[PDB]
């Protein structure tokens, strides 16, 4: 449950932009 | 004597400063939905941006788009050879000459 | 020698950037631009009654843009020219006969 | 009161008004609860408000000084201009307005 | 030279003619009390009232011609003193009158007047680069105001997107409306 | 409301308030004068200069 | 899904092989897309260098 | 972020414009000179290329500039 | 015909948004004639052509102002343009990597 | 447009004074373009660079061995209990 | 490798799983762009606005530089082009 | 005003250990960076130990005041 | 006078009725500065740890 | 929110189309006004055109 | 200037008169075969035969 919740929280709810060069 | 220089300052990490990188970060990689979005738009006939048209209506003077290998990378370039005008008479100024020293109306 | 070289270089630069002065000695000019410049230099700028009010406004805006790019704030004729063109803007919706008495 | 305040803040759009000189300050000696002008005043307005309406609201519908004009970030507004759009154009997200005298 | 990103910083400027290389030193550690805070006494901290001591005496006219032609001499810059506050004000007021006559219903008018004023105050006649370093900001503001006036005259707007789900950081925070 | 914020770091182990690194152009030493000769002692890793 | 997976990969070694192949294919396709976007970004950087 | 999603037609001030041009210049220098390092660009790396016989000399004294008195 | 086609198209518009109709009308309403035209060709991509008698008013070397449609996305064209730009710049230092994150993977991250 | 020799930021580039050079590049350019970002460089990928997102990396897992402990531990109160004495809360909240 | 349970079969299974994952990504993006997108239109409008702004600034700077150059017509002297003991040419705008 | 008083007291009692651990730590670090000899170091080790004990004392005080401030009857 | 001789622009008062937004503005500042970034993720982990410790103590 | 978003997507598509076409019509209007002005100007050109070989105004001797 | 203990090393010498600052470069990486080893061909590696280009034409 913790791994599932962490996956969801990190890759669906806590996405932030990153620069690309 | 500027290329291939030596290390002039020290490199260090201060105690307990965070890194924000996990152990699988090297396997992680980036991704943009832009390529897939363009494919989908082209396939579904969705509204295209005006940058696909070389002619530019965003000004009164004629501009044409120059593309760098893709419709997403373009620059407008003006076509007119603009004519410039000067409401000025010729031979009425000699800036190199100090005029405050000569006697006359121009001097005064 | 120095003066000759400098002045020939200036002439070539002006010809390269397609400049026109009080002496209209430029062949790459459009006929419309040449008419407008010759009106500003030698003739009388005025809007014709044949034109619609929108076209008169456009013509006056063209005159103003051209003359403001030509004459800078240090130029003496800038204020009179701008005043005359402003009078034209004020008197667009009129005939030349009625506009002369006011803009003369 | 809480409802009124929250609704006004979250619905209307306000401006911080300043005045350049003290001689241009309004006369608030009669009206009560405000016997003096203070610069930096928050003023809530409607989207249809013009510069003339703002000036009248500031000076209490009384005779205002001559050649008074409004500016934002150094840019003068026309009197027949919508305050909201003029701010959107000149000072986006910096609605600090200044009332000054334009003699020049 | 002034910039730290110049190798010959704090060194005299080189000219085609022989020049005394002893430099004018600005007042970097001024006293607390500067009883006279008028422009007369302030200008001496950044320029010499009598002008700089790097003026040429040309042995011939063609040397002067060539220096000017190559951009190394202007009498306006080399044979001159600092401008007094009264002269600066006269020039500024004449320029303001001319600009007002040019167009009263213009928004960038006072911005142009301010860049002119700052140039005159910084003595651009004798320190053009140093003065431009100060006045380019008002130039940029004038540029912005020009675009703004143009877009207000010619109706230019854009489709704004819907409001973001987290426009407010906190529900109890006020969402001040901006035009 | 239009000026940007500086990063915040505070803990029992480290912080970013005891010093200032400056901007991207105008940089400055974060450690003060007394401890600059002992910078090595404030690091988990230290890679020295080449000379 | 579990039935269809065990029907074709009934053993642990086969399940691990399938998982690894899935990872590799995902990474390869992502790499293709990223190569395209990187070519675009490289053109933009070259134009900045030209400026 | 300031132009396309907040509505600011003039996002950069003079300082931000200078910072942008500084970074552009650094990009140019980095791609022009191979191995350029801190003193000229904000950059440090350890694995550098040296000639093999590295001479060490004292720098010359700072140039005496003429001054009054 | 230009005005009629423009009117008919602007109510049932094309993905190009009737740009060619607009420019055609603009060039046809000129007094002395059009300066810019769309070359009739058996070629697949059409081009914008400039009349010679007005070539002296425009800053061009030839009359062909390029295709009337944008390019098609192509890895090959992108590589070609990038190589041309690299050659024109001639910068020793492009692609140099002073430090790379130590990893079994060639490109850590990207 | 008043002090040309003193305002060099509004002056043409030195390549313009040179009288030498499908569509060609413009012959006349100013130094004021340096005050614009996208004057010379293109606006490609302008509003698409803030859309490249990467997920966070935190894992919320920590074994909870309670067999090691035999005593209770203190716990915080996060919010006031509004389910009891609801009507008097604004009146007794300031006391202690 | 096609039917039987083997290492090639498992590799094929993983490749198919990856392809199906990317097909799902395609479906997600298609539906989003077809029914749940206004940012694209807003950004296109803003970019056209930006193009207008750019061209305006460009033309303005060009005009200012042209005025700077026009300030030199007063210094220009067409008589200096004259050769000693020779007539002046109308080519240099008499 | 009571809410402001209470929050001030609570924040002070919460940051007390952080202060004891951070600012006095910075002072100790200054001393370490400046000292070289052996006698002064021998004498300063005891100051470090005293700082340990003082940190624990501050933590105890904060625990007491926090259990007082976060105790509710109902 | 001209609008550029004026400097006191930071004396932006506001109605006294807007004092009710005190806590709202405080939480908004703390959100824009701490909560919606990495330090806020650390604070969320701290809250999870408080829960963890309470559960551990109960058991 | 999803219903509102669908409706807004459709409306925004239509609005983008209309905005593009409207801006191009404005452009065309201005260009047609310019063309009218030019057509009126071309009447003031003397018979035979301009003498592009000589200067229009001779403002000094050539000795 | 030549010495490494000079700040303006490898820079042209300054004179009271205007001077072209393009310097004479000695031959630092000469080829192995220098078929003519006479003084005529050797002197060109350290001085210009025709002299330096920093001579003045005094106006007075
Ligand atoms: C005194 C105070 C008391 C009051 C408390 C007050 C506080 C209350 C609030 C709570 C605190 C909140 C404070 C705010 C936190 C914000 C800061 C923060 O969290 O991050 C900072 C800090 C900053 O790091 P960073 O540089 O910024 O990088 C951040 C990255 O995101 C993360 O960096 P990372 O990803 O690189 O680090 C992760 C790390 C560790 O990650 C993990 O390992 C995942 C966790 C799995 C745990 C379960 C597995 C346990 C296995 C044990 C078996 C061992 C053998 C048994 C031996 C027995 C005999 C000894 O990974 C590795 O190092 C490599 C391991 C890779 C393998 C992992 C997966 C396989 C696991 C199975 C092993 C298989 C091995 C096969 C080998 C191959 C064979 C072919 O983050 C970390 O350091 C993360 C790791 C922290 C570990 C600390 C070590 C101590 C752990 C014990 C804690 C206390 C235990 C209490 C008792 C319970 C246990 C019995
Ligand atoms: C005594 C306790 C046990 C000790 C043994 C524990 C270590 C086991 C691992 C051994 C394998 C090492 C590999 C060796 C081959 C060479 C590669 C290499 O080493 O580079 C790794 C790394 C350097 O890497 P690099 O320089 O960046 O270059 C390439 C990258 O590493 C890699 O390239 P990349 O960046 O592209 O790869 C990215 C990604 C690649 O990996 C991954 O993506 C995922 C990997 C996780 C796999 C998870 C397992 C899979 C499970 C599947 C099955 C699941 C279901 C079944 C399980 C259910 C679980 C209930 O992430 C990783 O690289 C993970 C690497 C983890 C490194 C090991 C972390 C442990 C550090 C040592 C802990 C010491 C504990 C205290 C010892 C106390 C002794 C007194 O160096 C080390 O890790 C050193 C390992 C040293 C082990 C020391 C053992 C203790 C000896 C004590 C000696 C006494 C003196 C020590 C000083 C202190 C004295 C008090
Ligand atoms: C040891 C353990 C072994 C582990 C083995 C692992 C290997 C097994 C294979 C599976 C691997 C895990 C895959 C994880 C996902 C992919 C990785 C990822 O997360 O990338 C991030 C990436 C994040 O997207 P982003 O655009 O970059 O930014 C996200 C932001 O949130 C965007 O910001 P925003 O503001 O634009 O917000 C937009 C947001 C807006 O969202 C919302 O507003 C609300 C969301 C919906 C709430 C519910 C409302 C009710 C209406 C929906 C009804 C759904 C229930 C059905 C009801 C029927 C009655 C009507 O839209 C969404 O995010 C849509 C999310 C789509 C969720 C629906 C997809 C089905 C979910 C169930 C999948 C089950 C997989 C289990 C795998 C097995 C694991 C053991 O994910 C995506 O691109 C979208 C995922 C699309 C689905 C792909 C599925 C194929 C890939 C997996 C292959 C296996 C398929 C199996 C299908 C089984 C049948 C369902
Ligand atoms: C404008 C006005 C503004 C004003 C200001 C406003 C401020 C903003 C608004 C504020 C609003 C208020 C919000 C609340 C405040 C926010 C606080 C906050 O968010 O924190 C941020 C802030 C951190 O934020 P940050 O930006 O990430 O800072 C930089 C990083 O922290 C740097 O990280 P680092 O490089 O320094 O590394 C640190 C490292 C530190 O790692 C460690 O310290 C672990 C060392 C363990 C050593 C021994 C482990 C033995 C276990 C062996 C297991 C078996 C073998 C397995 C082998 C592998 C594992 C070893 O990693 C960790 O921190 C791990 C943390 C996660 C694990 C937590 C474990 C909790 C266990 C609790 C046990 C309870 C026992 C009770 C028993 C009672 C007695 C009967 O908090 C901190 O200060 C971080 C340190 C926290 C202290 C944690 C220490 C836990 C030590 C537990 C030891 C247990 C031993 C017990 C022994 C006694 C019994 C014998
Ligand atoms: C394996 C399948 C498991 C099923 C899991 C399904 C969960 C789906 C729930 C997704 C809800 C995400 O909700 C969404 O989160 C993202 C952050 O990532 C936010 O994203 C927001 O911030 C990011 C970063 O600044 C920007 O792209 C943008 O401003 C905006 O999209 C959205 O404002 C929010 O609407
Ligand atoms: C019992 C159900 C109650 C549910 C809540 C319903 C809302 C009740 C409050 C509605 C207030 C209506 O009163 C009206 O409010 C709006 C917003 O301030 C004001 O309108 C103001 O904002 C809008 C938006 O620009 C414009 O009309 C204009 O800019 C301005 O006048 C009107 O001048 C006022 O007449
Ligand atoms: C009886 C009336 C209905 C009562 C129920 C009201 C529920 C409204 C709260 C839902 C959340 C609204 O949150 C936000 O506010 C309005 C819609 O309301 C939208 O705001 C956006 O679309 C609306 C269209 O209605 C525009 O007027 C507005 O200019 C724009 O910013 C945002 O896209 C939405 O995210
Ligand atoms: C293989 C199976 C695949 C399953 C595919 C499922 C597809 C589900 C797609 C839902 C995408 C919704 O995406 C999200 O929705 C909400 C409303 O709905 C949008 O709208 C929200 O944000 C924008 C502004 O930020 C405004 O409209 C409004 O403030 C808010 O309602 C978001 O802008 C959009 O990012
Ligand atoms: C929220 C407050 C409670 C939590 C406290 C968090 C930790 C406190 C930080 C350490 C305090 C002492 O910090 C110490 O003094 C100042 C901090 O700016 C720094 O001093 C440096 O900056 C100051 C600027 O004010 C300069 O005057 C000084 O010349 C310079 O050396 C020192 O480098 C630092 O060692
Ligand atoms: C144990 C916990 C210890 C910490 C507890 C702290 C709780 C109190 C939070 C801080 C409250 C400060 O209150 C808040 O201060 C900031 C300035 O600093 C103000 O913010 C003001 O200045 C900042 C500049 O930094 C601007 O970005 C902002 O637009 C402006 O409103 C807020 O208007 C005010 O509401």
């Amino acid at each position: 449950v913790a791994l599932g919740a962490s996956f969801v929280h990190d890759y669906f709810y806590q996405r932030r932009p990153v620069a690309w060069c | 004597s500027m290329d291939h220089g030596m290390q002039y300052s020290s490199i260090y990490w201060e105690t307990s400063h965070r890194t924000y990188l996990p152990f699988w970060a090297s396997l992680t990689q980036k991704f943009s939905w832009k390529i897939m979005d363009d494919q989908i738009r082209s396939f579904l006939r969705l509204p295209k941006p005006v940058t696909t048209e070389p002619f530019v209506f965003s000004s009164g003077s004629p501009y044409i788009r120059r593309y760098f290998g893709d419709a997403d990378i373009s620059v407008p370039v003006p076509l007119h050879a603009p004519a410039h005008f000067a409401f000025v008479p010729t031979g009425t100024v000699s800036p190199w000459e100090e005029t405050g020293m000569e006697t006359g109306p121009q001097g005064a | 020698k120095i003066l000759r070289d400098r002045n020939i270089g200036l002439f070539n630069l002006l010809q390269h950037h397609n400049f026109a002065g009080l002496s209209v000695n430029n062949a790459k000019l459009s006929d419309s631009q040449r008419v407008m410049w010759t009106d500003l230099v030698q003739g009388k700028p005025d809007v014709e009654d044949k034109l619609s009010v929108d076209a008169r406004e456009m013509k006056v805006d063209m005159y103003e843009k051209l003359f403001k790019q030509a004459a800078d704030l240090e130029n003496p004729c800038r204020m009179p020219g701008v005043a005359y063109l402003r009078c034209l803007r004020d008197t667009l919706t009129e005939t030349q006969s009625a506009r002369r008495s006011s803009c003369l | 009161g809480i409802f009124y305040t929250r609704f006004r803040a979250d619905t209307k759009l306000g401006y911080h008004v300043f005045i350049n000189e003290e001689k241009l300050y309004p006369d608030y000696s009669q009206n009560y609860f405000d016997t003096k002008w203070t610069n930096g005043r928050k003023v809530y307005l409607d989207d249809e408000t013009t510069v003339e309406q703002l000036k009248a609201q500031i000076y209490g519908g009384k005779a205002a000084p001559e050649n008074v004009k409004v500016a934002c970030r150094g840019r003068v507004f026309e009197d027949a201009d919508n305050v909201a759009m003029a701010v959107r154009a000149f000072c986006k997200r910096d609605p600090r307005l200044l009332l000054f005298q334009d003699n020049l | 030279n002034s910039s730290i990103y110049d190798n010959r910083n704090h060194e005299a400027v080189r000219h085609p003619w022989s020049t005394d290389a002893r430099t004018f030193h600005p007042n970097d550690n001024p006293e607390a009390d500067r009883i006279n805070t008028q422009y007369s006494n302030m200008v001496s901290d950044s320029f010499p009232e009598g002008g700089f001591s790097d003026a040429p005496r040309f042995s011939s006219n063609w040397e002067r011609l060539l220096a000017y032609h190559h951009g190394l001499y202007s009498p306006e810059k080399f044979n001159s003193t600092t401008k007094t506050a009264d002269e600066i004000r006269l020039a500024v007021n004449d320029f303001a009158a001319k600009v007002h006559a040019d167009d009263p219903k213009n928004a960038c008018k006072y911005l142009m007047i301010e860049e002119f004023k700052c140039l005159q105050s910084a003595q651009a006649r004798i320190d053009p680069q140093g003065a431009a370093t100060k006045c380019v900001k008002w130039f940029n503001e004038w540029r912005q105001c020009a675009w703004d006036q143009e877009k207000m005259v010619k109706g230019y707007n854009y489709i704004e997107d819907r409001r973001a789900r987290k426009h407010k950081p906190y529900i109890g925070a006020p969402d001040l409306q901006y035009s | 409301h239009e000026q940007p914020y500086r990063a915040f770091s505070l803990g029992f182990t480290a912080n970013n308030l005891s010093g200032n690194w400056g901007d991207y152009i105008d940089r400055q030493d974060n450690k003060n004068a007394l401890m600059r000769p002992a910078r090595m002692m404030f690091t988990d890793v230290f890679i020295p200069t080449t000379k | 899904v579990n039935a269809f997976v065990v029907k074709h990969n009934p053993d642990l070694r086969l399940q691990f092989v399938a998982f690894a192949s899935f990872i590799a294919t995902h990474m390869a396709i992502t790499k293709e897309f990223n190569d395209m976007y990187q070519r675009l970004v490289d053109i933009t950087s070259l134009l900045e260098l030209q400026a | 972020a300031r132009y396309c999603y907040r509505g600011l037609d003039h996002p950069f001030t003079l300082n931000e414009m200078k910072d942008f041009l500084f970074k552009l210049r650094e990009q140019y220098l980095v791609n022009k000179y191979e191995g350029i390092q801190f003193p000229f660009v904000f950059r440090q790396f350890n694995r550098v290329s040296t000639p093999g016989t590295l001479e060490v000399h004292t720098s010359p004294a700072l140039q005496q500039q003429p001054h009054f008195h | 015909d230009e005005g009629i086609n423009l009117m008919k198209c602007t109510k049932n518009p094309d993905p190009s948004f009737c740009a060619k109709e607009f420019v055609a009308m603009r060039e046809c309403n000129r007094p002395q004639g059009p300066h810019l035209v769309l070359s009739s060709s058996p070629s697949s991509p059409p081009h914008y052509e400039l009349r010679p008698e007005v070539k002296h008013l425009y800053n061009v070397d030839s009359t062909d102002l390029g295709s009337a449609v944008a390019p098609v996305r192509s890895k090959e064209q992108l590589d070609r343009v990038a190589d041309s730009l690299k050659a024109d710049l001639n910068l020793p230092g492009y692609g140099h990597i002073p430090y790379k994150w130590e990893s079994l993977r060639p490109n850590p991250g990207a | 447009p008043f002090m040309w020799r003193q305002r060099a930021y509004c002056a043409p580039v030195p390549s313009a004074f040179a009288s030498q050079q499908g569509v060609r590049k413009p012959l006349l350019r100013s130094n004021s373009e340096s005050l614009s970002v996208f004057s010379q460089i293109p606006d490609g990928l302008l509003g698409h660079t803030t859309s490249v997102t990467m997920g966070n990396s935190d894992i919320f897992f920590l074994p909870k061995p309670s067999n090691l402990l035999k005593i209770a531990l203190p716990a915080f109160v996060f919010m006031p209990n509004l389910t009891i004495f609801t009507r008097a809360f604004p009146f007794y909240a300031h006391t202690s | 490798a096609i039917k039987g349970p083997s290492v090639p079969h498992s590799i094929l299974f993983g490749v198919g799983a990856g392809c199906c994952a990317y097909a799902g990504y395609y479906l997600y993006r298609a539906m989003r762009l077809t029914f749940f997108d206004t940012e694209s239109v807003a950004l296109q409008s803003r970019l056209r606005y930006a193009e207008k702004q750019k061209l305006f600034h460009q033309e303005l700077d060009r005009e200012l530089a042209a005025g700077h150059i026009a300030s030199l017509v007063a210094e220009y002297d067409p008589v200096a082009t004259r050769l000693p003991f020779q007539p002046m040419q109308d080519r240099y705008r008499v | 005003r009571f809410y402001f008083m209470y929050m001030a007291r609570t924040t002070f009692q919460a940051v007390r250990p952080l202060l004891a651990f951070s600012v006095f730590g910075e002072v100790m670090k200054l001393v370490l960076a400046t000292m070289s000899s052996g006698l002064f170091s021998f004498l300063f080790s005891f100051v470090l130990a005293f700082e340990v004990f003082y940190f624990f004392l501050q933590c105890y005080i904060s625990y007491t005041f926090l259990t007082m401030f976060f105790t509710v009857l109902f | 006078a001209s609008p550029m001789l004026f400097t006191d622009y930071d004396n932006t008062a506001s109605p006294k009725s807007e004092l009710i937004f005190m806590a709202g503005n405080a939480l908004g500042y703390c959100t824009e500065r701490f909560f919606e970034n990495e330090y806020g993720q650390s604070i969320f982990m701290f809250a999870l740890g408080l829960a963890y410790l309470a559960m551990l103590g109960h058991e | 929110q999803g219903i509102k978003t669908v409706y807004a997507s459709c409306r925004y598509r239509k609005l983008n189309e209309r905005e593009i076409i409207s801006d191009r019509y404005t452009w065309l209007h201005e260009r047609m006004l310019e063309d009218e002005v030019e057509r009126v100007l071309l009447e003031q050109v003397p018979a035979g055109g301009f003498d592009k070989t000589r200067p229009g105004l001779l403002l000094g001797p050539s000795t």
